């Protein structure tokens, strides 16, 4: 089924402390598997996935040149943003890029997808088409002028539909045993008295992969107007991803209550209970 | 949008020289390409941004340089004949996008200066023949004796310089096939009709520009200095 | 040599469609193009393609097939304007070195010779002393090759009288100077 | 010029088991812009060699990075991350408990 | 990879 390959780029001004910081990430679907940094001598395109250990130096050599040329681009492109909304050198600026492509089930192409974003809002989005722009303002308007001029639609589609998907395909195949063999929820129940009168019954799900997953609590196998925390999905570290989902309830009666887990690794959805 | 400077150029051997380059397009990119007679270009160095060079495929006798973004001259060391050769710069907006090139320098390095001359040229009379056989005339142009290979033949009518009907060669004939340093002819057709030909008060003058030595080369031998100039002649016409 | 080109030349009618290929070496390559150019004049760019098919831009196509690593132009209906030398560049991302060019192929573009009259001539220096004139010969017939001096042939259009003829001169200094039996 | 302040979790990568060896996780998202500092602390204390991911952001552009060290829990040993930001007039400091 | 195409905005 759908898969996908991002990357995401944040170039941020560091006014006469040497020209702005450029961090590049790939991921494929949740795993990050390469990075670029500008902070050191030779800054360069490097693994971050173990199964990306063992790409040679063709590779590397030119994903190093790549990001380099985005980063003297993302230079120019914040001087060129200072200027559209005549901004002073002294205030530091933040441009960010993410793109990607998707594939379907029929392992082709499904969509593509590219924005960019100036201080934290869109500023400049390629439409769904992949063959036009969609302005937020009279300074992403030369923008999209300046585009339109290039054909830059053209050439982000070429990438988008082709190029992207020949690599992804090379990606998943090379990380076969992180990004196929999924990993499902180590899932249990903990309990923890509040009051004389009252307890938080807590959902885990540990350990899965991908960071997608749906908890749920069921009094008596249906919904139930109760107090429902959930916190947000959170990486445990090691490639895996952690969630949790609590409900408070009358203490002596925790059986009546069933917590409802789906997620991709799993063969089918499970339901758990406080085991005393 | 690209500057390039000069169109032609004359060097000695072991000369050095400088060709310019300057865009208007405020692109990161900038090229240097050489392309032989009949061959593709090939990329001698280019320049990523202000401040950065690289080497191209053919990067042995030229230096460049990139201090700002508009411009980027290429620099010949010490000129050899291999660098003979047509020069085209470039502009591009991203490394593998679409190169802008310049209008180009055309530059032949020679062995001595001795060797430059400019063109003889000689307006050539229609056949009577071709006048009856037709009623249509066509006057030639032949320009001899040049070298370098840096021409640009017109015909002009009544002073006002033509198109239609004309046709120079698209190379010159080398006179002396044999010699690395031949000099070079050049012919040209203007046709027109025989009764164009015979009213006596039109004038026909083929034009041939040449570039060869400026002001400041020095020539010690008894020709007239191959500088820079046109050569022209003509016919009038003729009630026959 | 990464980019493959014949370098001809190619002949096509006038009016006719042309067809010219391109090859190229590297699966790293991500951009193609159609440059043109008139002889002593700088490469012009015709068309740009990235996506793989056709694209289309008046009288020309361009097919890109990366599967198969070849490139295309087509013009139709060919014009003595569009005879050229015309270049494929590609850029390749695997090596970076900004656009790689074919050697390039030359077209030319030969118009249908209304009336062929196969004349020799002669024609005398206008200050005293003569030159040969191979003229209104057709688009088929090739023109052959010391001090026999023979140039290449070439086209001439006379727009007043929708007349163009082939011509193709020869001279030399000799007093031997045969002429009428001069291009054999 | 948008800003949005860090959401802070602090957790074990595995179930605490005191004396068992494990990692302290800290993870700040749904920040804007994007420079952060971040500690990890035992009894108040910065801890050292503390690394992090790679700095990423998500659909609304806000970043999200993961501080993370080897860490081994005890019964009576604390654990907390402080947090600063320019969204921040002082420092936020979330305590480590091992059943959230 | 890394997209061989980058818009100048």
């Amino acid at each position: 089924g759908s898969h996908s390959l991002k990357y995401f780029h944040t170039s941020v001004s560091r006014p006469g402390r040497g020209e702005p910081r450029f961090i590049s990430v790939g991921y494929v679907d949740d795993t990050q598997f390469v990075r670029f940094d500008n902070d050191a001598a030779s800054p360069r395109m490097v693994p971050r996935a173990p199964w990306m250990e063992q790409e040679g130096s063709e590779y590397w050599d030119r994903e190093t040149r790549s990001a380099r040329d985005t980063a003297q681009i993302f230079r120019v492109n914040l001087r060129t943003l200072r200027g559209y909304y005549n901004q002073s050198e002294a205030g530091s600026h933040t441009l960010q890029w993410m793109h990607g492509c998707e594939l379907g089930p029929d392992g082709r192409f499904l969509r593509g997808y590219e924005q960019f974003a100036y201080d934290g809002k869109d500023y400049l989005t390629l439409n769904e088409d992949l063959r036009s722009w969609t302005a937020v303002d009279t300074a992403a308007q030369i923008s999209e002028q300046k585009s339109n001029d290039a054909s830059e639609a053209e050439h982000q589609r070429a990438y988008l539909e082709d190029t992207c998907v020949e690599w992804l395909h090379k990606y998943l195949e090379k990380g076969k045993e992180t990004l196929l063999h999924l990993e499902p929820p180590k899932t249990h129940v903990t309990h923890h008295p509040i009051s004389d009168h009252e307890a938080t019954l807590r959902c885990w799900a540990l350990g899965f992969y991908p960071a997608e997953i749906t908890l749920t609590w069921q009094q008596d196998g249906e919904g139930h107007t109760q107090d429902t925390e959930l916190v947000e999905t959170r990486p445990a570290g090691d490639g895996t991803f952690q969630k949790w989902a609590a409900v408070v309830v009358p203490s002596g009666e925790e059986q009546r209550y069933t917590c409802h887990v789906q997620h991709e690794g799993l063969p089918e959805p499970v339901t758990l209970r406080w085991k005393p | 949008g690209v500057t390039q400077t000069p169109k032609f150029q004359v060097l000695k051997t072991g000369q050095s020289m400088t060709l310019q380059c300057a865009q208007d397009m405020n692109y990161e990119y900038m090229s240097w390409y050489r392309q032989d007679p009949g061959m593709g270009l090939r990329l001698i160095h280019y320049s990523v941004s202000a401040g950065l060079t690289d080497q191209g495929e053919v990067p042995n006798g030229y230096n460049v340089s990139r201090s700002t973004t508009e411009d980027f001259p290429l620099r010949l060391l010490s000129a050899a004949p291999s660098q003979t050769s047509v020069y085209f710069c470039a502009s591009h907006r991203n490394r593998l996008t679409e190169a802008f090139f310049g209008q180009g320098t055309r530059l032949t390095v020679v062995e001595d200066l001795k060797n430059v001359f400019p063109p003889e040229v000689a307006v050539f009379e229609p056949s009577e023949a071709e006048i009856s056989h037709t009623q249509k005339a066509t006057l030639v142009c032949l320009a001899t004796g040049f070298y370098p290979d840096h021409v640009e033949l017109s015909w002009w009518v009544n002073g006002k310089e033509v198109h239609s009907g004309v046709c120079t060669d698209p190379q010159p004939l080398k006179e002396q096939p044999a010699l690395n340093d031949s000099r070079y002819a050049l012919s040209s057709r203007l046709r027109v009709s025989a009764t164009f030909w015979q009213d006596p008060r039109n004038h026909f003058r083929c034009q041939v520009q040449f570039y060869g030595l400026s002001e400041n080369d020095e020539w010690t031998q008894d020709r007239a200095k191959p500088v820079t100039q046109i050569v022209s002649a003509e016919a009038w016409g003729r009630a026959d | 040599k990464e980019v493959e080109q014949n370098s001809g030349p190619l002949s096509v009618p006038e009016g006719a469609i042309a067809s010219l290929n391109c090859t190229y070496s590297d699966r790293g390559s991500v951009s193609f193009f159609w440059y043109r150019q008139y002889s002593g004049k700088s490469p012009e760019l015709i068309m740009s393609i990235y996506l793989n098919g056709l694209k289309e831009d008046g009288r020309f196509t361009a097919q890109l097939n990366k599967a198969s690593q070849y490139v295309s132009l087509l013009i139709r209906d060919s014009q003595p304007s569009d005879s050229a030398t015309y270049l494929c560049a590609v850029g390749n991302h695997n090596t970076g070195n900004m656009l790689t060019f074919g050697g390039g192929t030359r077209l030319m573009v030969k118009p249908h010779i209304q009336n062929p009259d196969p004349a020799v001539y002669q024609l005398r220096d206008s200050k005293s002393s003569s030159v040969c004139l191979f003229t209104d010969f057709d688009s088929q017939t090739n023109v052959s090759q010391s001090d026999v001096y023979i140039t290449d042939k070439c086209v001439l259009d006379m727009r007043s009288m929708d007349f163009k003829s082939n011509s193709a001169v020869a001279w030399s200094n000799k007093s031997d100077f045969a002429c009428a039996n001069a291009f054999n | 010029m948008i800003q949005r302040t860090p959401k802070i979790q602090v957790y074990s990568r595995h179930p605490a088991e005191n004396g068992k060896s494990n990692f302290l996780n800290c993870y700040v998202s749904g920040f804007h812009p994007s420079d952060i500092e971040v500690d990890l602390l035992k009894n108040g204390e910065r801890i050292e060699k503390v690394e992090h991911s790679d700095l990423s952001f998500s659909k609304d552009w806000s970043f999200y990075l993961l501080y993370y060290t080897e860490f081994t829990p005890t019964e009576k040993d604390e654990y907390a991350c402080r947090v600063n930001h320019v969204t921040l007039s002082q420092p936020k400091i979330v305590k480590w408990d091992r059943d959230m | 990879i890394l997209s061989p195409f980058i818009p100048l905005l």
